């Protein structure tokens, strides 16, 4: 009573596990423990285990595998032998009328000339497709009729909304299985889970692991790397290392650098920024706002101390980090100092998720905002920010123009400051726990020694919007009186930049000071804000090297200085 | 006075979180009325308290912390012995 | 039969041979075989122009021929589309005329949906088939259902279940299991107990 | 507010004690009073003494339902309507967790 | 490999042969031989590929290769299993 | 050659404005399409001399964002149309 095709196309769980070449499985005792009690049922056995990708559904099915050769199940699982099938390498056919309603017939009747096979299919909400859509002999609508009788015995392991989508063909199919939810284990248990097979691959790879190391891993993982879970990650990550730690000794240690390392490979952060400043990128932010930022110094040490504040302390988790608004101008430096402490937060920002309030301007925007219900126009997509944060939820959001809100919008933003975590989607419930909600306020220019300006702007505020409104939000970062030298400097900041690209491309400008004056007078107003000296400065270099290339006045490589001392950009070539 | 009460159960509650720190913390029955003398009922409750205690309290220890006066394992109190917020710190 | 899926089809289906065994069944339905024609089983190894529609002929005719043979035939919304290829000639329409003639003597069973999805309105051959409905038993017809059936889950447990608890897995689950129906949903708690019961009793 | 708490109380004990209407919900409130005075702050102590997370709260803020036709959010679209397969904001989250607060 | 046509994604095979002559590769991929599969030249191609893996299964130290392997998986029914298998 | 761009919205906007700022638009695979030797002209009526010369730059920082603006290479502005 043996199975030649089961056994040619289905691997043996118990054959390779009397070997012992099976790995071990640590925990999930709670699971394979429900996992046998539904085994033991007498009409319906099948249970089906729901997680996602990478949690381990398939390591419970080995671990029942493991418990039936030592004598751990109930005698009523005793000699019982589990087989992993795959449909897809069933069906390796179509074109052809009946071949594939073949093996499978090959296979039941296997399974009823035996009673140890439990036959454990991965990926389930695959076995109502094959053949016939869903009005011909498809998989189901054969295995239906034996798994209701106890026929056939399964275990199956599909995905959470696989299982939500592929049930609504409930009538059989539920009621033929009991899910199991299996859930992704936490930080601790999965440690704990490496902690299990860390001498194999220690053997595998001759390799030693430490501890750190693989508390390491596990906190990478999660902390840098989404769409991904465990303990699928944090394996993954250890094996990566103990490979690269193999090639690295031919042309012995695995440690904490090494796991950095194929992180930053992987997600694209530089190493530096993953493993030295894991707890003290806020011990030297204040350096790298104060580089990046110039001017504003006051703004700039007060976000500081708060963002500190509130990161070496006791606030509630669940909340989120920072709420900000920063009084002032534009073109002050709201979004640099965004960036700049967003590249100091999560380092190599790219993150300030920019949302202009003034273009949702009146009430009905806001379904722009949150969505469309379902029966409305642009319903499939829609949220812009919901779905913005969606993506990455660990980032910087940056709300512009917060005035120009209609009061309907003022309500979401006072929901996410309690708490955050907000429903406002199609069903989904964003987070906002990593995140810094930033709003670009409206002029308040006019108010701007330091106390006075002070009670002016809260006063504003009090008359702009709801005084309960800033109670939610954490600070008032006051953007204080246009740049005055600070305009040469940021001249001579983005100088700098251009004079870095002019010289890999083989040339070298150096513009004095007096040309980086002229160029500040001229680019911005003193009621205009800083931005246009960026075209200035643009039209400038645009000119020098339209003229000087076109006229060839000038040799590359030759260091090119400009001066004003004709009044005028003068160009001293030698 | 259930203002009072309530001031004392958010003190609670606040120790209680904390205790997931390891940091054992008291507030003075004093610091409770000084710190409910600012929510009034005129025109609503409960919140402006909730934000006061977090504000002062806590905002109080975090600058007391990272100015490196207590770590976890000693105790401290959030005292008014002058008029307004100050920290004892019996350790 | 068309109802909804936990219902007992198959299982009025296996009482019709039970009954033909006992003898309870009429004289003129006395000796005569219920079969199991599945489709799956049929469609398998043809992959060639003229098998399927073979093997049906060959069914046809024996069935003709031999005198007392029943066909019960779950999922019979299978039977449209069946040999579905280049030939496409399916099994449903080599069965129609015999089946309308009256010699293939089948007995379908169906669910409810699948009646309405693809063999109302899609076959017109809700005609060769009386839809006589079933449904749902009673809170009362469940728990004599369910008392008739404990037997065989107190062999398969090793354990003993007392009146009480099958009338109050019966008076629960009509209560609070809405998705499911009876009997199904009331055994699936009395067998999944007697299996906790049992892994208990075990450590 | 010991009216409230006694109120929810007895609540809760009828249903959990075997007396409760089999046909209609549990209890039914309506918490009217002035801002702040923690008629929300009832309904997280309530899912809480009676749950774990207090996450099992299933919670829907009518300052977002005014528009009148976002009612077709609590239940689905009709059939031919976008979102009609997804349907149920509440409907399906109350059909997961039968045993929930809303 | 991923990559467009003609990009020499088969290259790197190759290439990645001659380091495996050579000592740049370690002791634990040393003594691998790098192969290809021709579908044309193996009812009995069947008996053929499986007959390949029981030799497979006698040395394991040959790193197959298999170029178009989306159309590849015929040899499924057999490769798909024996990957699960090792 | 993008003609009635004013007839776009805010987000095929920013689309086209990453994209002059570096021409990689990734669509429906996550394309890394390059903009090497493209040309990317964009046309429309904002007008509808001098005066002129300032009503376009009025109408442009007034219709739409002026970041999209400083990603200038050059502004081709003929006013007159029948001689
Ligand atoms: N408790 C565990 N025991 C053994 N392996 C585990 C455990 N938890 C996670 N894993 C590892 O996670 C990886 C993926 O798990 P698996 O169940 O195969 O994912 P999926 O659920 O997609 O099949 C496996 O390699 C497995 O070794
Ligand atoms: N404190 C500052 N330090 C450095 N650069 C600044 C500062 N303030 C403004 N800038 C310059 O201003 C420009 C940012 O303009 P932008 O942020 O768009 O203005 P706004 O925030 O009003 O929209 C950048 O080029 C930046 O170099
Ligand atoms: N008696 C109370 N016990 C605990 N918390 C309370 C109490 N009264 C008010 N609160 C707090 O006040 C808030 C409750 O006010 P809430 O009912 O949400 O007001 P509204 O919904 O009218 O804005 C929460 O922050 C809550 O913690
Ligand atoms: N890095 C390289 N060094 C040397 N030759 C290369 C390299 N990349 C590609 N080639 C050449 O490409 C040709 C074949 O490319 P091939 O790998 O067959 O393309 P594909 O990957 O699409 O099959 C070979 O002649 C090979 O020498």
């Amino acid at each position: 009573a043996n199975t030649p095709t089961l056994d040619s196309l289905a691997r043996d769980l118990t054959a390779i596990a009397k070997e012992d070449s099976l790995d071990p499985v640590i925990g999930r005792s709670k699971e394979i423990q429900r996992v046998i009690e539904v085994l033991s049922r007498r009409t319906k056995n099948n249970p089906v285990l729901i997680g996602e990708p990478g949690v381990g559904k398939t390591a419970i099915a080995e671990g029942l595998a493991q418990q039936i050769i030592n004598n751990e199940v109930p005698e009523i699982l005793r000699d019982k032998r589990v087989m992993t099938l795959d449909m897809g390498t069933v069906v390796a056919g179509t074109k052809y009328r009946g071949e594939f309603e073949d093996r499978l017939k090959k296979v039941m009747d296997e399974i009823r000339q035996a009673g140890n096979i439990i036959l454990f299919i991965d990926a389930l909400h695959t076995l109502i497709g094959a053949g016939g859509a869903e009005g011909a002999i498809d998989a189901s609508n054969i295995l239906k009729p034996s798994l209701a009788r106890g026929e056939l015995q399964c275990i199956g392991a599909t995905t959470l909304d696989e299982y939500r989508k592929y049930i609504e063909k409930d009538a059989a199919l539920e009621r033929r299985f009991q899910p199991i939810q299996v859930d992704q284990p936490s930080v601790d248990e999965s440690i704990q889970i490496l902690q299990g097979l860390r001498d194999r691959y220690e053997a595998h790879h001759r390799v030693s692991i430490t501890d750190d190391a693989i508390e390491a891993a596990v906190k990478l993982s999660d902390r840098y790397i989404s769409d991904r879970f465990l303990p699928d990650k944090a394996i993954d990550l250890i094996d990566e290392a103990g490979s690269k730690v193999r090639l690295r000794s031919f042309t012995s240690e695995v440690t904490v650098d090494d796991i950095a390392m194929v992180v930053s490979s992987w997600t694209g952060v530089p190493v530096s920024k993953i493993a030295q400043t894991e707890t003290d990128k806020l011990l030297n932010m204040e350096n790298i706002l104060h580089s990046r930022v110039i001017g504003q110094d006051e703004a700039v040490v007060a976000v500081a101390k708060a963002v500190r504040r509130a990161r070496a302390g006791l606030k509630d988790p669940k909340r989120p980090i920072g709420s900000f608004i920063f009084l002032g101008p534009t073109g002050v430096g709201k979004t640099e100092l965004a960036r700049a402490l967003a590249e100091s937060i999560f380092g190599d920002e790219e993150s300030m998720i920019r949302i202009d309030m003034s273009e949702y301007m009146e009430k009905h925007s806001t379904s722009r905002l949150v969505g469309s219900p379902p029966g409305y126009v642009g319903y499939d997509e829609g949220g812009q920010l919901t779905e913005k944060v969606r993506r990455k939820p660990y980032s910087v959001v940056l709300l512009d123009a917060i005035e120009k809100a209609h009061p309907d919008v003022f309500n979401i933003l006072l929901q996410v400051l309690e708490d955050g975590r907000l429903t406002d989607s199609k069903g989904r419930t964003v987070d906002f726990r990593n995140t810094i909600l930033i709003m670009t306020s409206n002029v308040g220019a006019s108010e701007l020694n330091h106390k006075d300006m002070k009670d002016k702007v809260m006063g504003e505020l009090k008359r702009a919007f709801r005084p309960e409104f800033i109670n939610r939000i954490d600070e008032i970062i006051v953007f204080h009186s246009l740049e005055k030298k600070h305009l040469t400097e940021i001249v001579s900041l983005m100088s700098d930049q251009l004079t870095k690209r002019l010289k890999e491309q083989d040339l070298s400008i150096e513009l004095t000071d007096a040309a980086k004056a002229k160029v500040a007078e001229e680019g911005v107003d003193l009621e205009y804000g800083a931005r246009p000296l960026r075209r200035a400065i643009q039209k400038h270099v645009e000119d020098r090297l339209s003229e000087e290339l076109l006229r060839g006045n000038i040799h590359k490589g030759q260091h090119i200085v400009l001066d004003v001392e004709d009044g005028e950009f003068v160009v001293k070539t030698t | 006075k259930h203002l009072t009460e309530i001031v004392s159960l958010m003190s609670d509650q606040l120790t209680k979180r904390l205790k997931e720190q390891d940091l054992s913390i008291e507030l003075t029955d004093a610091a409770k009325a000084k710190v409910a003398e600012e929510g009034v009922d005129l025109e609503y409750g409960a919140r402006p308290l909730r934000r006061a205690i977090q504000k002062h309290v806590e905002d109080r220890l975090s600058e007391e912390l990272l100015r490196g006066n207590i770590h976890k394992g000693q105790h401290i109190v959030l005292d008014v012995e002058d008029g307004e917020f100050v920290v004892k710190t019996t350790a």
